[PDB]
Formats: C-alpha cells, structure tokens, sequence
C-alpha cells in the first residue's frame, strides 16, 4: 500500500489559490482564461476577500473536456500484491554434498502497471575422491527475471496535472489539458501506454573448481567462474493525444537485445602448518577476468494495428533505424597472503597484489598494493586473567592500499564517432555529422563524418585508495555482552576523474585524468545484549551506530568550477563534503514596505517576498551573496534489532535512523509558491493555501505571486530541510507449533508468521514533505503487510 | 599477465591518433558544418532568437514569465545573474562549434596540396565557420576568448583569456578569419551549403561594420566611429564581388522564408536543414521548435511586439511614420501599411503562412498566454501547416533553411557605411535603401487580394534622391533595417552597435507596458546590459584569467 | 562495392506438461497395466534482425550496425502453436503367453 | 483441452476474411500496380523483350546459345518444347498480376460510392491493369483463359478454359476491360503512375487494332480484315481525346528513354520504377538486368541485329531504302542515316548513352560472345553509367520508367487503321507518319556534333502528301514502325498481327546467317510458331479443358 502521499490542491482549492495570486499582484482574478469566475470584494481594512466561486462545466469552448476534481495520485496508485515461494533440498554423504532450490517472486508495485518477478534454480555439489585429497565441486544458479518499469517523471507529472483535468474526455479518450491549461500529460495514460515495455532477463551464474591436497597442509585449487546475462525487450511507442498533449500520430517499436558475458579464472596455492605454539597460513595465486558486452536493436516506425501483437519490426511501413556496439575489458592479477598467529594471542597478516588492467597502456598497466594487519588477543595474556567478567578482548590495527580502475573501457583513447545522427535527441542538439551539403533538402542518404567524443591520455594509471583502521572486539559476562568498535582513515589518491574540457576546447574535450583526492574517516560501533529470563522470555538485542566525515581534498581546476561534485559551479567543493551545495541565505520574508527599503538592493523585492541575506555587506543582493548551505552527511546513523521468544512465539523489530541530514526539497518549490516553476498554471502543493498576506500575517510561506520577480527559485536555504528520521523497517510475529505436534506430521519445524515492513516513520516537524527518505519524485516507499509460513522435513 | 590485458580494445570508434589520417579529413569538414544544425536546442538556437527577446521587436512568449525565467530576466533587464544556466549554455555551445572547425583545420594543415588540391578552399571553409561562431560570441558577450590556434594542445586552453586582446583587435581576429576565406573560397559553390567567396566578403564586411562603432574605453559607450573600418564594408560589399557569385534580391520578399525557394539568389549563406535524411526525425530546425503557435499544441514563443507591428505603418505617401507610429495601434481599415508586415507578423483575422484555411484569432487556439504576451505569431521561421517540410519530434520543426546573410543585409550594410562616411556617396546609400524598399513595396504576390478580402492599403514608396543630411539619412536606413529584418534576431544587436540600447529600449519599456504587462518593472542599465555577463562558472574556472564585463559586481 | 552486416537473432521456446495415472495388478496368471493421462504442448518462436549497409573498415570488429553509413532494414516476426492430448493405454498378459 | 489450442494465432499477417475491410481497399489497389514492378525477373520482364528475340530486330545475346537455351530455341524457331520452363513461367507470372487486379476489384465491388466517391475510378484502374495482362497473354499465347470474374471462388478456376470464347470474342473481353476504363478514368492523373483516360483509349485502340487482323479459322492465317474494329482504333485515338490529357510527341526522340525526362508528354502510361524508396535495393527495372553491356561485367543480352542497324539507312532524299537496305552494311562515311539509329543501337566507335567517356568497341569490354552475337548494345533501356538512377543488386538495373504506350504509338496506330480502311483518310495517315518522321529527323540534340566528330550524315525527310495507294502506304507505315519502335519488344508482335511472320523472319534467317552464326539452322514453321505453345503442365492440369495451339503435337 502506498503510504506517504503528497497533499496537492483540488479543483476548488486551485481556484482559491489562483484568486489570491491574482489579487495579490493586483490583477483582475476574473481574467484567468480558465473556467473560474469570482464574487469578491474588500474588507473593512481594505485587503481583498473572496466571497463565492463558480466553475464552468467544460474546459474548452467546444465542450470536449469536462471539468473534474480528480485525485491523480489515487488514480495512478493501487494496492500492490507480493508473492513468494521457495523450495530447497540438501543431501550430505561421506563422499560429497548436494543442494537444489527453486524460487519464485512476483511483485505488483503500488504504481499501476509496474511489476517484477523472478524464477530461480540453483544446484551446488561437490565430490571427494581418492583420499579426500582430490576434490571437485560446482556452484550454479539460473534466473529469469522480467519487469515493466515506471516511466521517467510520473510522480512529477501527477504532482503537476490539475484536478480540473478529467481522467477521461467526453468521447471516452484519455483526458488532457485544453484552453489555458498547462503543458502537462495525463499520468494515468502514460503508465498505460508503457505497460507493455517489459524486459526479460536471463542470468546464469556459477563456477566449477578442482582442489588437490598432495600432502598435509598443502592445497592447490583452480576455479573457473561464469557470469552471463542477456536482456531482450520490445519498447513500444503508441500515438497519444491528451487534449493539446500530442505526439502527432507517431507509432514505433524498438526490439532491443543485450548480452553481458563475464568469466573468471584463478589458481591458488596455500600452505598450512601448526608448530606447537606458532600458527601460519601462506597463499599465493593468480587470477584472470574478462567481460565482453554487446547490444543492438532494430527500430521501426508506423503501424496499422496498435497492439504488441502487431508491433513487430517486420510489420512497420515507415522509417527504420539500427543501433548497437560492443565493448569489454580484461584483468590480470597476481597475489599473495600470509597469516601468522603466535600462541593464539598475537596475530600478523600480510597481503600483496600486483594488478593489471586492459583499461591502461602498458607503460601503466600494473600497480602494486600491499596490506598489513595486526592482532592482540589481550585476554589470553596471563595478567588479564584476574577479570572473570571479560571473556575476550582483542585489539587490532591495519594499513593497506587497494587499486581502482572502474572507468570507461575507452578511457585511454581519443574517440571519433561517425554519429550520423540516427538517435532520439530532445530539442535538437543531436550533434550529428550528416549535412545536406548539396542544398537538396534531403530525400536520401546525406554525406557525414566524425565528431570527437573524448581526448585521450597516454598515462592514466591506477587510482589508489589507502585505509588505516583500528578497532576492538569485546565479550563480557560470559558471552552475553558482545560487540566491536571501528575507527578508520580512508584516502583516495590519483583519483581517476572524467574531467571536463575547458570551454574554448569545444566538442568532446573531456579526458580521464589521475587528478583528485578524497578522505573518509569515521567511527563504527556494534553492541548486542542477549539473555534468557526466568519466566519464559528470551530477549536478544543487537544494535549499531556509526558516523563519518567526507572531504574532497584536490580536484582538477575545471571540475572545481564545473560543480560536478559540489558547489553549483559558483564555488569550488575542494575542502567540503562530496555533494555539498552553495546557495543564497533566505532570511525570512519582507513583512512591511519598511523592511524592503532598509534591506540591501534586491531586484524583485517587495512586501511578501523572500529577504535574501547580504553576505558580503555591499548593500546589494546579487550573485556574490551565496555560501555553503547544504551537506548530505548525517551526524550519525543507527540500527537496532529487538528479538523475543516467549511460549513458542517470536517477535522481531528492526529500527533504523539517520540523524542530522540535510535534504534538498524540490517539492517545496511546488508547495510554497504559485510561480516557482517554469510554466504557469501547474498544480500546486496544498501548503500554499497558508501563504502570507495582509489577511494572514502569521506565515513563512511567501505571498502568492504570478511572476518569480524575486527569483525565489534560486538555490537557497529555503529548500534545505531536516531529513532526519527513524523508521520501523520491519516487525514480525511468529508462532511455531510445538515439536511433538508437528513431528508427528513428520515436520522438524512448522511455523507461521506475520509481518509489516516500513510500517512507521518518525521525522522532524521542520520537514514539510511526506517521506524524509524519499522527499521528492522517486518511486514511493510502500507499507507492506505480510503473511507466510515455514515447513521443513 | 600481459597479452590478456591488451586483447579487448575500443569498439565502434576512431581514436585520437587515427583521426588525423587523410581518409578522414573530409569527414571532419562535414562534421564542422553539421554542428550548426545539430548543436543548438530549443533554448540556444544559433539563430540567437531566444536572446533578441531583449529587442523592441518581440516578446519571449510561452506560458508565462516563468517559462524560461532566465529569458524573461533578459527581456526586462532585471534579475539577470551571472550564474544563469542559459548564459553559460550559449557560451559553451558556440565554443563547441569552434572545436569542430579547429579539429578539421588541425588535420587540414598537415595535408599536402599537390595531392589534395582543395586544401586551401577546405581550410578557408573552416575558418569561415570559426569566424561565424567567434562573431556571434562577440555579439553576445563583448569580452570573448579568441580560439584560433588549431594546433593548440588541450592543456593550453586553460591559460587562455578573454582579454589577451583589446576590444578592437578582438574584432580584427574575427575579421582575419573571414578575410582569408574571401582570399581563398571559390566564387561559386556547387554544393550550396559551402560558403562562396561573396559570403566571405559579406561576413567580412559585417565584421568591420560592427568593429567600426568603437568601444575602446572601459565601459560600452561609443568612443568615436572609425572610417578605416567603414571603407572596408564598402570594399567587401562591392556589387562587382556579389555579381561574381550571382547574388541579389528575390523579386518578392516572401521567398527568403518559404521552403520551395531555398538557396535562392538572396540566400548568401544558410544553414542547410533537411528532412528524410537518415536521422531519427530529420536535420530539422529544432532551435525554432518553441516558436510554433498554439495551432500545433505548443509553444508560442517568439511573438512579435505591437511596437514592431505599428512600425510597418506608412504615411499617405508610403514612408515610415518616424515620430508618430507608436501613438495609435495599427488599424487595418484606415492606415497605409508596408507589405512586409504580412511576411513578418501573423495577426488575428489574417492567414497563417498564407493559408486562408488557418485564420489566426485571439484564442486558446493560437496564443498560450491568455493575452499576456499578446496574440501575434512569428511568420518568418514558421511554415504552412500542410508542408512536407514539417514534422513533430519532441517539438514541431521544419527543414526551412536559416539564412545567416540575406543579400538585403549586404545592400543595407553598404548603405550604412556610406552614410557614416559622409563623403558624397550618400545618394548611393539612398540608392540602396530604395532597392530594398521598392522590392518590398511590390512583394504582394501571395497576398495580392488583401485589399478586397481584408481591406489593407499597401503603400510603400522609395525616397526621392536628394542631397540628404547624414542624420536624416541614418534615420532612413535605421527604419529600413527595422522593416527589412524584423524578428530575425539582430535588432537588439543593431542597437548596441549604434550605442542606442538604453535610450531606445528603456523607452520601449514605457511605451509597450500598455500592451504587454511584463515590462511593468523593466529597466535597462547602460554600461551593463548591452552584453550578457561572461558566465560565472567560466570566470570562476579561469583562475582570474577571465575578466567580467563592465557594470557587474565582483562575484 | 557493397558492404553490409546483418545481426540476426532467433528464439524457439517449447514446453510440455503432462499428468499420468497408471494401475498395475498381478493375479496368479493374469497380468495387466492400465494408464490414462493428459498432455499439453506449446511452442512460441520469434526472430528479428537489423541490417545495415556501407562500412569504412571492413572487418568483423567494425561491422556492427551502429557503424554503417548507408541504408538500414529491419526484419522479423513470430509464430507458434499448441497441442492438447488425452490418452489411455491398456496392457494385458495371460499366463505370460498371450498378450 | 480447448482454450489451450486457440491461444496462439497468426503473427504478422492479414487473414482472408479481414482483407476485404474498406481500410485495406486502397492497399490492394497499390499492390496491384506494384506487381508490374516486382513480379518479373531477368527472364520474364513484363517488357516481353526476352521473347522479341524472335524478331528481326535483335539477338538474345549472352555468353552463348546455351545461356538461356530455351530462348535460343525461341530465337531460331527450333527445339521449342511445350514443357519449356520459360513458357510456363511467363504464363504463370502474367496471371499473377491478374490476381492482384481481381482481389482489389473483389473488395472494391463491395464499397459504397456515396462514402468512397472514387469507387468507379479505382475500379476502372484495376480493370485497366487486368486488360494490360490479358492483352499481353493474348499476344504471347493466342488461346488464353479469360479471368475476369473477380467474385469467382478458388475452386471455379479449375473449370476455366482457354476456349470458352472464340478468338475474336477473346479479344473483345479484353476490349471490354479497357473500354470501361475509358468510360470511367479521369482525364488527368495527378499521381502519374495511375492511367489517365487517354491511356485507356490508347490501349482500347491497340486492342481493336490487334483484334481487326482476324484469325477466325482453326490455324493462324488471316481470314480477312474487319473494319468495324478499325473504325474503333480511329474513335479512341481521336486527337481531341489525347489533348484532353495533354499528351504528345517530345520535341526530341531521346527523351522517352532518359531518366531526367520521365513522365513527359509522350509517356502515355508507364511502369513507375523507383530508387531510394524503402526497398532492399530499389524498385528498379530488374527485368532488364541482363541487357547491360559488358562494361558493367554482365550480361550482354538483348543485342540489336545488323538488320535493324541497316534499317535506319536512308536514300539521298532521306527516305528508307525499302528494297536495298540489307544488301550492304551501314557504312558511316558514305550512307545517309536516321537519327533514331543513335537512340536505339549503341555501336562500336560511338558513345554509350551519349557519353564520350564510354566509347564502345569490338571488345572483351563490351560484348560477351567473342563476336557470335555481334557487337551492338541496346540503348533504349540502358542508362549513362554515371547516373544516380543506376545501382547493382544481383544485377545492374535502373529506375528508368518502362513506357507501355508512347504517344508515337498512338499516332502510328491511328495511321495504320486509316490506311487499312481505304476511305480517303490516307493523306491523313501520311500526315501522321510525317509527324513522327519529322520529329525524328530533328532529334539531334545530344548528338548534334556527330557530323564533325564521327562523320555521320543525318538525312530524314517527311513524305510528300500525295494520293498514295493502300499498298505503298502500308509499306511506309511499316517502315516508320521499324525505326520508331526498334528494340521495344513489339516488332515480332507486329509481324503476327500482319500475318507476315514466316515470310519476313524466315527471310531474315537467310540474310542474317551471314552476320550471326546461330541462324544457320533456324526455321520458322507457319501455322505453328506465331505463338508460344500453351504450357504443357498447364494443359495437363486442365483435364483436357485447355486446348493447345495449332501446329503442335498431341502431348
């Protein structure tokens, strides 16, 4: 079930807000070229007051679109249904083991015409031959998933389309805007037109291995992994026509195919030895990886019958396009690892890799990454054994590095592409190389060429992330109080950055550079208490908490000005958190002509408008008056699992909180203003019914205006809110039938249970939307309520 | 360990070292043309119309003042921020066109002429394109970066500046590009999208015409008019050079804006938009995708002003009402009018693109603004709704060529420099104005029966050839440029050449408030609003190597 | 100087489902099987392909549809059938000498 | 048990009950045109050229006598078997065109006219097509099956016969089809591939012209000439009917066979071949794919005969050498010649399709036969090697339209019937021959300098308007049809209309043996070889309902 649903004006409410917006600006509210007419006048003090309100019956003069009070979110949501079934079976003999499972999932999301499902089989087995010294094994899973996904932007469209627009037009077609009504598409119709854009996805995952133990402590092993998926889909383009929202009469189909084929191969050599007090592992080995991808698709326009049965490429009578390309990479890897344990109380560990990637030139192919960790089982040292209340306590510290090469397969190269221009754009800017050099106006193939996509860089190398870590494990009161702490410092250097080009460089001037650095340090804490009670109740709490800070250390000059990782391209994010943002400081509202004239010069400032702070004190409110106003890093997050067992019943709660987080709300643009949007007459949030006026002087909401004279759309503290939350992620209640009862139906375990996920949300009073975890337009987070069972033989 | 990490290599691309091979040199040339069709979008057309909303010719149109709020800010001269996304956008896009020119030039420079005899005509073509963009950047931003070292490494672009050169020698670095093109282009281009020598002369002249109204001080005011520059506009609009290329005025005005008459004698150089051409929906003029009227559902941008409407009014002898034209609306029944009004402005009660089956009305069906932006439609770039040339992608766009230099421009630009050089050749500038004015008075094919069907009184006459004063002559050329190039997105550009922007537009703001409510709070600040600010992100990345234009605060 | 590439794909998906009921009995000398049951079959096929002309580099590394500068064609269609089946079978053997 | 075996249904097709819906009626009409472009192949072009190799105009060409052995058998009149694959093939293909006509007519018959006002013009179009095929089958086979019941069930086709009707009333059932078309087609077709009313008249006339040379006996000889039929050729070639449609002779002969001049005033009805049109390689004229010369690698079919060459020779006053033309080869230096030779026959030393850069020689490079079939190339259907219209699929083919009725045909057919009706209108038939003959004498654009560059003496004059005898007049029309329609695949068809096949071709066999060795053993058997045998498999399936033509054994 859809839960946190956004409150959005209704047809009557829409007309009240509009009258306010008009009269605030001092224009005749009867001049809205929609269907509203207003009986209004002035109060004793001279401020405008609304008396009555009449709406016409149709939105057009020719009466093809009736007037509604449509709740568009209720109209695009539904009660979802989930199903889940899984069977698994296992066998274990002296000479081997064997496992087999079958599974199914099916989930009809709360947004209509979106769903997902999965079929799964897995078989694993292993065999011990000779003297259990030759061993063969296999793990393999096979899966078929299929999904129809929510279109891009339906939540914003549902927020945007006014109640007055009906779901169905008089003729029974889909409803749409006409007359003066805004440029917004019918969101029910979008979802329905997209219901057959289903992909089918087959993934096979598994490995096979051989293991040899030629004598005591010596092992050899070789594993070949296979990871292969393929995805097919027809995407259909049906013709639409919702009022003035038209598509001409375009019909098309695109049959798309993709393949991802990855495989892995390694060989491993490990020695073990136990010398009275010394313990020790050594392991050296080698690994190969390779991915090869391909994708292609055929596109055809114009169909006589508009159903997925007809809409195959062979049956189109219009223009065709063909798409596709491949790519891939490979990795080689040489590694060793060394473990040592003295007297089971001092532990040392050593890792060393040399790692090559096809994504670099040979002059930089490999890089070498060592690692070191130490252990100190304090309690086994004899002077700690005067402490009956502390079972084990172990201090550990580690330093080590890891390469990163997760970059474009083409990162090294200067890329020219023919890009004739066969591909959907938006508003032009296809950047194609075809051109009617002849002046014929077309009708036939044009001459074309090549355009630069990327400048190469001969000396890209491995990026290095380096971590230092320290923590301590503990166990008190004979294993009932347990947990661990963690402190780490984590720095990425020579960071591999897709770096934009300087403006004058022009088309495709970007290049991947090792240029940039970024830290993450923080604390991590686990703590669990568990004990029985002397009336029948077992209780087991185990919670956790953590916090971190992130700081960008250096950055290419053109990425600092870019804003790609931070301050909106007005200030450089070097020295701030990844994703921090700069903006104007909103300092309330001008409430009196007095307060505009005494403020800095502010273009568009008047009574009822946002007062922006004069940060440089220059007596002018201009682009220079912005500062660091947004950081996405919580002060801390935390989780907690309560578990109870009483009298064959069991109860679980899992709580999760994030505390101290800034969110940026873009719904607030739609909820607190009549004109903080590109387009006039959109549906608005229900909060602006409380907008400041002479009438209503106790408010934070700017006075309703029809033009963003004050540019209150500018990034500002007005949109940052406290996105802190605590959520009951899950609660589950269970009964398990006593053994003596189920064991006679030959059942080691029979249990039924009942649960609800995401049932409850605690948030800040200063947050003004619904889900602080999903404050804008992403697929809503539903409340699930579940029943289920467990049977085992 | 080694062969393994080299096997897989880039698929479906050309790499940077390969791109310079001769087999690809002509692919790069074409691609440098292509971006002029494929590189703009609905808010950045290389028409620069989205920015001529500053002019007294038109309003931005659309749903309302927020429908492209940054262009409303531009239209009323208030609340422009140097951080605004459009300003950054157009700067970025134009330098992208420059890239394709330079990349082609980089590989063309290495070609051997004995085995590629068009080496210097191709090179000329590219330098023409490079001049085209630098020219438009210069118009938009004044203080621009000169990017004309096709052999410059990527890293060296970081140490460029928009003040390496003074304002004049910035203009000259553009002139140099178009000059080489004149020296090297062929007189006739059988492939019509390639500029001919006359086009290089035309643009060369236009560059010196803009260069001659000098701003060699620190702000934007005129510091005197240079006549070394003007005598060039004369040299490179010489009728003898234009006749070597076969250019001239179409015998009816409307032909410059009609699909059937592409690449006519007046189209000196045009962007060759095309249809049915292998691309997804066509190489259409997406940049004008916003300016189709509501009859196609969207979007009603680029609507002409009542000011421009009333400008086609004419006195009883067929001359402009210089002083009185804006003091009462154009009334069809009783006013004399210039035929060019009905080729520029589609007006209620009259046919849309010469089609009696689509009559424009003050309606839901034509304008989107409930009257805020008025009820007029821009005719020049739109086309007949029934045309083969018209398709809907994400927007409605046509294959109608965008003409960068109409030969009327060449005649009127020649007229200008002659009038500015008070040197006896003024009766020759009046000779040129009468060329355009008389052609226009007879451009009544396709609207020949408007007297009987609607009542319009066409009345336009040439000026008597007298010994005109320089000041009265300027007024007459200015007026001809008003009616000749309406809605073609160089009206505001003309005003900043003349140093008259504040006076004429701030005045327009008070006269036009009566008809378009948005101009209520409009105010043009001289020595500030004559050019877009250099984009904030651009300056900020420059490490103080870029310098902002005058009038804007230290941000 | 024709160069072209055609990327072709085909799928044949058949599945079968049956249920079977069989009885046996051995009476001193008589022997006998009975079996009745039901079977469902379904095949669904699809095939499609994208065709592109004109390539600058003439190797299978270059000759992918995305990289052709000439005319394109698109092909494909589906089909299928299903079968239902009801059956019984009866075996009898007397004294292991008459069947 | 039941829902299970109904779920899957046909993919990507229309079923027979659906096909009759009105939404598909115009799809069927187009499809009935389409098969005239898409239904022939290299051995069965609806040009019927592969079968005019029987004529004295040309040789089959190719590698050798086995390169299409069944057409060599046809060319020499020996070893034709009724089982031969080509004879069956062309019979089958033409009836396939008939199918598409009838299917469209079947659904058109059910349409309501008040809500589909073109119902009878569409119906007329289809009956025109149906007449076109029946006409050509009638020419090929004499004894054909009349398939004109568009409502006939599949099974009823088994009880059809090629002798339901006598020979004359077989001709009339064709005439009926073209008559209705005349009564119902519109005077002008804005979609040029659709026959106009004049085309229906032209074909109507042609049908009565062939009908009037009657063979009402059991064999193939002439049984007298009917003048009721001839007076129809007059009615339906009336100049007034042709002028209502705007037809006439192109001012230069070569225009009928040149891509730039498609659908001209002479093209009365043509097969609209096309390029760049969505199909795999184009809707090109694949049927002439064999007849391109060796300059394109293959295949050198349809090579003109020395007989036809020498026929363009003219006496000192520009008239045909009626008696002497074949007694010495055409010698360029010293013989007067008809300009039409250089529009029909590409000859060694002369330009291929008017292109000085492709001179034909007695070479490996032009002819494939090592001289067996000579060294001449057929010009009419080939095109300039540089033409946009020319593509290689499996063969080389163009988009040059195939004209079924040239308006020269109409003038010359009118001439014929007037000469046959000795009734005072003979000086009017000579008037018509002079129309074609004088047009041709001046058709020297594109070959205007052949006197100075090669030495040819063009010399063609009209006939004096005297009171000519009927026999001399026939000779003059016959000669004009020789030079006017050379290599257009109706020469042999003309001879069997005249009952002159044995006499003229058997004679040709002895005169031309000297120049083409294949005619060594050739022998035309009269009352046998004037028509292809009805195909053996066709008769044999008929259950004796079909009857073989005269002269062939009971097989």
């Amino acid at each position: 079930m859809y839960q946190s649903k956004m409150n959005v004006l209704n047809t009557e409410q829409y007309g009240r807000a509009m009258w306010q917006a008009y009269v605030n600006d001092g224009e005749n509210p009867n001049g809205n070229a929609l269907g509203y007419a207003y009986n209004w006048g002035y109060n004793a003090d001279g401020n405008p007051v609304l008396y009555g309100m009449t709406l016409s019956k149709y939105l057009d003069s020719k009466n093809t679109m009736p007037v509604a009070d449509t709740d568009w979110f209720d109209e695009i949501t539904r009660t979802g249904v989930i199903q889940q079934y899984n069977l698994s079976v296992s066998n274990g003999s002296e000479k081997g083991s064997s496992f087999f499972s079958l599974g199914y999932y099916k989930n009809l999301g709360v947004i209509k015409d979106t769903d997902f499902d999965r079929f799964s089989a897995r078989m694993n087995s292993d065999y011990k031959l000779i003297d259990d010294i030759l061993t063969i094994g296999q793990h393999f899973t096979l899966n078929r998933t299929s999904e129809v996904q929510a279109p891009g932007g339906i939540i914003e469209t549902a927020l945007d389309i006014p109640s007055a627009i009906p779901v169905y037009a008089s003729d029974g077609s889909w409803g749409g805007p006409v007359g003066g009504w805004p440029d917004r598409r019918n969101p029910r119709a979008v979802l329905e037109y997209n219901k057959d854009n289903r992909y089918t996805y087959w993934r096979m995952f598994g490995d096979a291995y051989v293991n040899l133990t030629p004598f005591k402590g010596f092992n050899l092993r070789s594993t070949f992994g296979l990871d292969y998926a393929n995805k097919q889909a027809r995407y259909f383009t049906y013709p639409y026509q919702e009022g003035t929202q038209t598509n001409n009469g375009k019909s098309a189909v695109e049959a798309k195919q993709e393949h991802w084929t990855k495989w892995m191969w390694n060989a491993i050599a490990t020695y073990q030895l136990e010398v009275g007090k010394h313990r020790g592992d050594v392991m050296i080995g080698m690994e190969l990886n390779r991915e090869d991808d391909s994708h292609f698709s055929g596109y055809k326009e114009d169909f006589s019958i508009l159903t997925p049965d007809y809409m195959w490429p062979d049956a189109g009578s219009g223009t065709a396009q063909a798409y596709g390309a491949g790519e891939g990479y490979s990795l080689v890897s040489f590694f060793g690892k060394m473990n040592y344990s003295y007297a089971d109380r001092y532990l040392l560990s050593l890792t060393l890799r040399r790692d090559g990637s096809s994504r670099f030139g040979k002059n930089h192919r490999y890089a070498t990454f060592p690692s070191v960790s130490l252990g100190w089982r304090i309690t086994q040292e004899n002077f700690m054994k005067e402490l009956t209340w502390l079972d084990d306590l172990k201090l550990r510290a580690s330093w080590g590095q890891t390469g990163n090469q997760e970059i474009s397969n083409l990162a090294r190269y200067t890329i020219y592409a023919p890009n004739y221009g066969t591909t959907d754009s938006f508003g032009g800017q296809s950047y194609g190389t075809a051109y009617d050099i002849t002046g014929s106006n077309g009708g036939g193939v044009l001459p074309s060429g090549f355009k630069r996509n990327q400048i190469g860089n001969d000396n890209i190398k491995w990026e290095t992330t380096t971590q230092t870590n320290v923590g301590i494990d503990f166990s008190l009161f004979k294993q009932s109080l347990y947990g661990s702490l963690e402190y780490y410092y984590k720095k990425a250097t020579d960071i591999l950055t897709e770096m934009a080009g300087v403006g004058v460089l022009g088309e495709g001037g970007s290049r991947w550079i090792n240029s940039g650095a970024m830290k993450n340090q923080g604390f991590e804490f686990n703590l669990g208490y568990r004990n029985k009670t002397a009336f029948g109740l077992t209780y087991d709490l185990n919670g956790n908490i953590s916090t971190y800070r992130n700081e960008i250390l250096e950055l290419p000059e053109t990425v600092a000005a870019n804003g790609k990782f931070g301050g909106n391209g007005v200030k450089s994010v070097v020295g701030h958190t990844y994703g921090a943002q700069v903006g104007y400081i909103a300092d309330g509202i001008f409430k009196s002509q007095d307060e505009v004239d005494n403020h800095a010069t502010q273009e568009g400032a008047a009574v009822g408008r946002i007062r922006y702070r004069d940060i440089d004190h220059n007596g002018v409110i201009d682009e220079r008056d912005q500062n660091w106003i947004y950081d996405p890093t919580p002060s801390f997050s935390y989780g907690l699992n309560i578990y109870l067992e009483y009298k064959n019943f069991d109860l679980t709660m899992f709580w999760q909180g994030v505390q101290g987080v800034d969110i940026i709300s873009d719904v607030k643009k739609k909820s607190d203003f009549w004109s903080a949007s590109n387009v006039g007459f959109l549906n608005k949030g229900t909060r602006l019914l409380n907008a400041w006026s002479p009438t209503n002087p106790n408010s934070d909401i700017p006075a309703l205006t029809r033009s963003d004279t004050n540019n209150e759309q500018r990034v500002s503290t007005y949109f940052v809110e406290n996105g802190s939350f605590l959520k009951l992620r899950n609660i589950q209640l269970g009964y398990t039938v006593p053994a003596v009862i189920s064991k006679k139906m030959r059942m080691d375990r029979l249990r039924f249970y009942c649960s609800a996920q995401n049932l409850l949300t605690i948030k800040s009073k200063n947050f003004t939307g619904e889900d602080p975890e999903n404050p804008n337009f992403s697929y809503p987070i539903p409340v699930n309520i579940t029943f289920g069972l467990n049977i085992g033989f | 360990c080694d062969d393994f990490l080299d096997r897989q290599v880039p698929q479906g691309i050309v790499t940077g070292d390969q791109i310079a091979s001769p087999e690809y040199v002509d692919n790069l040339v074409i691609s440098a043309y292509a971006i002029w069709a494929t590189g703009d979008d609905i808010n950045s057309s290389f028409s620069l119309w989205n920015y001529d909303v500053r002019s007294d010719d038109c309003y931005k149109g659309g749903s309302g003042t927020e429908d492209g709020g940054v262009f409303n800010a531009l239209e009323i001269s208030k609340g422009i921020n140097t951080t605004d996304w459009n300003i950054n956008d157009i700067w970025k896009r134009l330098y992208q066109c420059i890239t394709r020119a330079n990349t082609a030039l980089q590989s063309l420079d290495q070609m051997d002429e004995k085995t590629y005899p068009l080496k210097n005509q191709r090179i000329a073509e590219m330098r023409f394109l490079r001049g085209h963009a630098h020219f438009m950047l210069k118009q938009l931003f004044k203080k621009i970066v000169i990017v004309n070292d096709e052999n410059m490494e990527p890293d060296a672009y970081n140490e460029l500046s928009n003040t390496t050169y003074t304002n004049d020698e910035q203009w000259q670095k553009i002139a140099d590009d178009f000059q080489f093109a004149y020296d090297n282009l062929p007189e006739v281009q059988i492939e019509k999208g390639r500029p001919a020598q006359a086009a290089a002369a035309a643009y060369l002249a236009k560059t010196y015409l803009y260069k001659a109204y000098r701003q060699d001080g620190a702000d934007n005011a005129l510091t005197g008019i240079n006549e070394e520059d003007l005598k060039q506009v004369v040299k490179y609009t010489d009728p003898l050079i234009m006749a070597k290329g076969g250019y001239g005025l179409e015998t009816d005005y409307s032909m410059n804006f009609l699909p059937q008459y592409e690449n006519g004698a007046e189209s000196v150089w045009a962007i060759q938009y095309s249809i049915n051409d292998g691309t997804y929906n066509g190489n259409l003029n997406w940049g004008m995708g916003l300016t189709t009227p509501q009859i196609l559902g969207c979007c009603d941008f680029h609507k002409p002003s009542q000011n421009l409407v009333n400008a086609f009014k004419t006195d009883s002898q067929g001359k402009p009402l210089f002083s009185t034209y804006d003091n009462e609306n154009y009334e069809v029944a009783t006013d004399n009018v210039d035929p060019r009004l009905f080729h520029t402005v589609g007006m209620p009660g009259f046919p849309y693109k010469y089609n009696e089956g689509y009559i424009i009305q003050k309606n839901d069906d034509w304008s989107r603004s409930k009257g805020l932006y008025g009820y007029y439609v821009s005719l020049k770039e739109n086309v007949d709704p029934d045309c083969d040339c018209l398709k809907k992608g994400s927007y409605w766009a046509s294959s109608l060529n965008h003409i960068v230099i109409r030969y009327a421009d060449v005649l009127l630009m020649r007229a200008e420099a002659l009038i500015q050089l008070n040197d006896g050749r003024i009766t020759d500038a009046i000779s040129l104005i009468n060329e355009v004015r008389s052609r226009a008075a007879g451009s009544t094919m396709l609207i020949f029966n408007y007297k009987e069907d609607y009542g319009v009184n066409f009345k336009v006459t040439p000026y008597d050839l007298k010994a005109y004063a320089q000041d009265e002559a300027m007024k007459m050329l200015k007026w001809e440029r008003r009616v000749e190039f309406g809605m073609e997105s160089s009206r505001f550009f003309d005003l900043v050449r003349w140093g008259e922007a504040k006076d004429v537009i701030n005045a327009y703001y008070v006269t036009e408030a009566s008809r378009c409510s948005i101009y209520k709070n409009a105010g043009f600040t001289e020595n500030k609003n004559e050019y877009l600010p250099v984009p904030f992100e651009q300056i900020s990345a420059s490490n103080g190597n870029y310098t902002q234009n005058f009038g804007w605060a230290a941000a």
